[PDB]
């Protein structure tokens, strides 16, 4: 559920 | 002149490094010219990536921004030599591993992020990608450092119509209309970040939630803190607080110093 989000 | 260690970090390339001249810990960041969209010229007028332009503008004096120690141009890339604290963990890994932060800890962190963004603004730099992943924690000194100005711009007072930062931290005016002003967009992103800290994850993932203007608290959060978050996440830009208003907010009072934060929460 929690994740990184790229630019 | 530098001894190159192993990757630290996706699609980016930052290596551990030690300056031979004095064994200073450095981070060595490589950027491909093929992938640089924004270019600028230095105080002396050599054509460099904007990231370098902005790092130079923020990198003099002491601050809560990772400092650019030097840089070199290569045939297909630029290399950037940056500060490297030790021991360190980024704020995203830290929230993943420890979960929702205690308010005292969130307050110290957030305050320091405010001082660091104020410092950028004062130097003419808009970061445009404030998020837990772009914040390093020096676990001994209890100091936060902002990183990655690769999506940034020179601060201006007119409208921006381009944006290459993180979408889930971008404001509703960008989502809905493809336009924003710098500071007010920065404040929105800081409200996402604050929620992220006190709830253990960001509040919105989908466009409709971003533009929706509804903030649900999944954790117990004090009501002065809920009010600051909701203020920062006002749908209408002009209703968001200024930086001074954020720092004068009652939730922000009696902030711990960095050492105190390290001693109480990090050691
Ligand atoms: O132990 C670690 O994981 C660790 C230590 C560490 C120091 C860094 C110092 C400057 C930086 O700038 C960027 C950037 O992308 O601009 C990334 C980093 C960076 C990533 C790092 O990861």
């Amino acid at each position: 559920k929690r994740r990184r989000h790229p630019s | 002149q530098y001894q190159v260690g192993p990757l630290l970090g996706g699609f980016g390339s930052v290596y551990s490094g030690i300056r031979v001249s004095d064994n200073l810990p450095v981070a060595i960041k490589h950027v491909e010219k093929d992938r640089i969209s924004d270019w600028g010229e230095l105080p002396n007028g050599t054509r460099v990536p904007m990231e370098v332009v902005l790092l130079k503008k923020v990198s003099s004096g002491f601050s809560g921004v990772i400092r650019l120690l030097d840089w070199f141009e290569r045939p297909d890339s630029f290399v950037l030599i940056l500060e490297r604290p030790e021991p360190v963990q980024d704020l995203f890994d830290f929230i993943t591993e420890r979960g929702a932060l205690q308010e005292e800890l969130a307050r110290s962190f957030f305050w320091q992020v405010l001082e660091a963004v104020r410092h950028c603004h004062n130097c003419g730099v808009l970061h445009r990608d404030i998020k837990d992943e772009n914040i390093l924690i020096d676990l001994n000194r209890g100091e936060l450092k902002l990183i990655d100005f690769g999506s940034g711009a020179l601060l201006k007072d007119t409208v921006y119509t381009d944006f290459d930062g993180t979408r889930v931290y971008s404001p509703p005016e960008w989502i809905r209309y493809h336009r924003y002003h710098g500071r007010s967009a920065a404040v929105w992103s800081l409200g996402i970040l604050l929620y992220d800290m006190v709830c253990g994850d960001i509040p919105f993932e989908h466009d409709e939630e971003i533009i929706g203007g509804q903030v649900f608290f999944r954790q117990r959060v004090s009501s002065e803190c809920q009010h600051l978050i909701r203020w920062c996440l006002a749908l209408r830009p002009s209703d968001r607080p200024t930086f001074e208003e954020i720092q004068n907010h009652p939730w922000m009072q009696d902030v711990l110093l960095p050492q105190e934060t390290a001693e109480i929460h990090l050691h």
